[PDB]
């Protein structure tokens, strides 16, 4: 009958709807790819700044500044499981 | 009927063919949606990994809550007066 | 004859319909233009009162009648007036019928200070007077991590309460460090490392830790636990 003609209107609307959404997801996946790279590069910069700060040569010299004392074996209580 | 309706019929099937197998049809939507779904899930973990480490680094500068953990754990050093215990198997 | 009786019987039944259909119409027409007032608050209400819904619904301005008041605007307004409500369903029925159903959050822990958190991890807020009657743990942590601290608190609490300990406070930092608080102000200072394994150690060390607490008569101030197979215990003078 003429019902098929109306279905073509719906299908074309669905085609334009599906195409518009896929064109937006492609623009977002192309953005998530850039988002990950900036994270890992930021991640690499962080692990380097941690070593520059988590350096025992600089961690211990500030620890003893905060009234800390290296592990002494005499003053060390021991317990067995 | 005849061709007055069949000419308009196969075109709908060609639209049904081009709806699933089109340039941006249903299959490309599902294919890209899964790629976007899995990628943004990873970026959540990567950001959570970086934000935690960024919070750790943000503490060692001008703060002593995290630096004291490094001094206690990795240098085994304690404060004056704290009775240090140790567990042996 | 029969048609005369019939048409008269026809128009007599026709007359009584138009009279009844007009008198009854006057009942429903004059009663469709009145602001519905009464409500029935169905559901399990523990934190909200009856006057809380009445004040929040007339705070929009005009009372509103049937065919003139949007139910979605009411359930919307009620949701922003009461943060402890999960979902509102405002429904009107004929005249003076304000069927407003309510569902509340159930606080199982006090997220930070001003807020609570239910067992499902959702965050909400309750005024202090309506919840100071119940005692529940104090959870702390960076924003958004309300559910993350809950998993830690329960996993740590299940192991801790297994040995008759009471976990009253559980604090987490943005860098994922931890700091627990036990009964009688026993502060536990944990670290970003393996937490469930450090916690399982303090459980085993506690007999000797308390054994030396009254040996010299000193309450356990804190137990700094961020060591490998070690723990530095502080001391406090008991009052």
């Amino acid at each position: 009958p003429l019902c098929l003609f109306i279905c073509i209107i719906l299908t074309a609307v669905t085609v334009v709807t599906t195409a518009h959404h896929t064109r937006l997801l492609t623009a977002q996946r192309e953005q998530l790819v850039l988002e990950r790279d900036a994270l890992d590069i930021e991640w690499r910069n962080l692990i380097l700044e941690e070593n520059a700060l988590g350096d025992h040569s600089r961690v211990e010299r500030i620890a003893t500044e905060k009234l800390q004392m290296q592990h002494v074996d005499p003053s060390q209580e021991n317990i067995v499981v | 009927m005849g061709k007055l309706t069949l000419l308009l019929l196969a075109i709908l099937v060609w639209l049904q063919y081009s709806l699933w197998f089109g340039k941006n049809g249903i299959h490309d939507y599902t294919r890209v949606n899964d790629d976007v779904a899995a990628q943004q899930a990873t970026n959540a973990k990567l950001k959570a990994r970086n934000d935690q480490l960024f919070a750790a680094i943000d503490d060692l500068n001008g703060g002593q809550e995290a630096l004291e953990e490094r001094a206690r754990n990795e240098l085994s050093m304690t404060r004056p007066g704290e009775t240090f215990y140790r567990l042996v198997p | 004859g029969t048609r005369l009786a019939g048409i008269l019987f026809l128009l007599t039944v026709l007359t009584t319909v138009l009279v009844s259909g007009w008198v009854v119409l006057g009942w429903m027409e004059d009663a469709q233009r009145l602001p519905l007032s009464k409500l029935v608050l169905t559901g399990e209400r523990h934190y909200t009162r009856n006057d809380d819904i009445r004040q929040s619904i007339l705070a929009l301005g005009e009372p509103g009648t049937f065919m003139t008041q949007d139910v979605n605007i009411i359930q919307t307004q009620i949701e922003q007036r009461l943060p402890w409500i999960k979902q509102v369903s405002v429904r009107k029925q004929w005249p003076d019928e304000l069927k407003i159903h309510l569902v509340e959050y159930v606080p199982i822990a006090r997220w930070n200070d001003q807020h609570m958190v239910d067992a499902e991890g959702n965050t909400f807020s309750v005024p202090p007077e309506r919840t100071s009657k119940q005692v529940l743990p104090m959870l702390y942590g960076p924003e958004g991590s309300a559910n993350e601290v809950l998993q830690g608190y329960r996993e740590m609490g299940q192991m801790l309460a297994k040995d008759r300990f009471t976990l009253k406070e559980a604090a987490m930092t943005a860098r994922r460090s931890w700091q627990l608080t036990l009964n009688n102000d026993i502060k536990l200072n944990l670290g970003r490392g393996d937490t469930m394994k450090r916690l399982a150690r303090f459980v085993e060390l506690y007999p000797v830790l308390q054994q030396q607490a009254q040996t010299d008569g000193k309450r356990i101030s804190y137990v700094d636990l961020r060591y490998d197979s070690g723990a530095a215990v502080g001391w406090a003078p008991l009052p």
